[PDB]
RNA sequence: AGCAGAGUGGCGCAGCGGAAGCGUGCUGGGCCCAUAACCCAGAGGUCGAUGGAUCGAAACCAUCCUCUGCUACCA
RNA sequence: CUUUAAAUCCUUUAACGAGGAUCCAUUGGAGGGCAAGUCUGGUGCCAGCAGCCGCGGUAAUUCCAGCUCCAAUAGCGUAUA
């Protein structure tokens, strides 16, 4: 515990993690194209509700 | 600086330990004289005192000091002196011989912002000895 | 339950005034006031008396209001008088729970 | 250095002959969901001490002790 | 070479000038308003977030970090009239 009146306590204990080195993502023109073939192009059709774009449920 | 002192005179008080010497008894009440030695601390004109044996009384402030027809302000360790004390005005006056005897020891009555401003601007001026005399004020009168 | 002991930046202190709005004001070891207000887990569950051993936590950049930790018993408080963290001067002056 | 007033349960008071009470405070129980009121009880007294005029003294008388208020007299 | 008082820049034109084409795109956000994870670890009404409802009490879809995702894009957020 220590004391009350420290301030950061929560981002001086934070288990620091480096970023890892990933691809580079594609920016200007190309993005809209990815996002218009993600979103238009290879979908199927679904019945229900359509799931979000991250929902890892 | 003498501004700050006297400002400061009436609020911060100087630690004392007065031992009453029998016989050496010089008035009743109103002004209580008497004729004491210094055992330990310095006294100071104003400063008031009271008696821890008798359930924390108070009889009054000094006004004068005489060391054989002298005006001493400041009395130093093992000085014999004469104090004229003067009861506060508002509560009633105390006499000798149902009080206070002669046996008794008188101690100034400090209190704790007078503590607070001897640490915070008297430091230069406070000995070790009478520092030592202010913690065994502290440990008697109550004082947390 | 358990003999929680003291950190650096935390110290014990006395109540004097039981007072309301959620705050009021202890001594410290040497007589520092410090404005208590009380920690957002002992609102209401357990209640401060007057008179009484608490644990309060300091500041480290001002001294003008403090905030207080935890309570102790009546057992553990004179348990804790008996080891001599304390000086001889401070007296609990008897206070518990009646019945 | 001397005086005046007072001494009854923890605090205070009524108070004089055929007689240890009250107001407040403490403890237990009931009542209520609980507390404060309410009810039932209990505990707590060298009537400050001593001796005498006294069959009956806390009371009347004399001394002492304790607490509170007073005259001016000082290095 | 051109421009221009003299230049610079644009355009023309040499010789060189890229494969993780490292010649590497940030600014905000992810409960609702309002587009987008009931993902994984740390603190546990503390630190803090939040324009508004509110989120934090030892299983946080809102704090602090990694991955994914959403918005506009050489631009984006904030305070004021």
């Amino acid at each position: 515990h220590g004391s009350l009146a420290r301030v950061g306590k929560v981002r001086g204990q934070t288990l620091k993690v480096a970023k890892q080195e990933k691809k580079k993502k594609r920016t200007g023109r190309a993005k809209r194209r990815m996002q218009y073939n993600r979103r238009f192009v290879n979908v199927v059709p679904t019945f229900g509700k359509k799931k979000g774009p991250n929902a890892n449920s | 600086k003498k501004q700050k002192q006297e400002e400061f005179k009436h609020i911060a008080v100087f630690p004392c330990k007065m031992k009453i010497l029998p016989q050496y008894i010089f008035n009743s009440r109103d002004p209580i004289v008497m004729g004491v030695t210094v055992e330990a601390g310095q006294v100071k004109q104003g400063t008031p005192m009271c008696v821890p044996s008798k359930n924390f009384v108070d009889i009054g402030i000094v006004t004068s000091i005489e060391v054989n027809h002298k005006q001493v302000d400041v009395a130093k360790k093992g000085q014999e002196v004469c104090v004229k004390i003067e009861p506060i005005p508002g509560e009633s006056p105390k006499m000798f011989g149902r009080h206070f005897e002669a046996t008794d020891i008188l101690v100034s009555k400090i209190s704790r912002q007078s503590i607070d401003a001897l640490k915070d601007w008297f430091r230069d001026e406070m000995q070790k000895s009478d520092w030592q005399l202010i913690v065994e004020l502290k440990k008697v009168f109550e004082i947390i | 339950r358990e003999l929680v002991f003291k950190e650096d930046g935390q110290e014990y202190a006395q109540v004097i005034k039981m007072l309301g709005n959620g705050r009021l004001e202890a001594m410290c070891f040497d007589g520092v006031k410090r404005l208590c207000h009380i920690r957002g887990k002992l609102r209401k569950k357990v209640w401060i008396n007057t008179s009484d051993i608490i644990l309060v936590g300091l500041r480290d950049y001002q001294d003008n209001k403090a905030d207080v930790i935890l309570k102790y018993n009546a057992d553990e408080a004179r348990s804790l008088k008996a080891y001599g963290e304390l000086p001889e001067h401070a007296k609990i002056n008897e206070t518990d729970t009646f019945g």
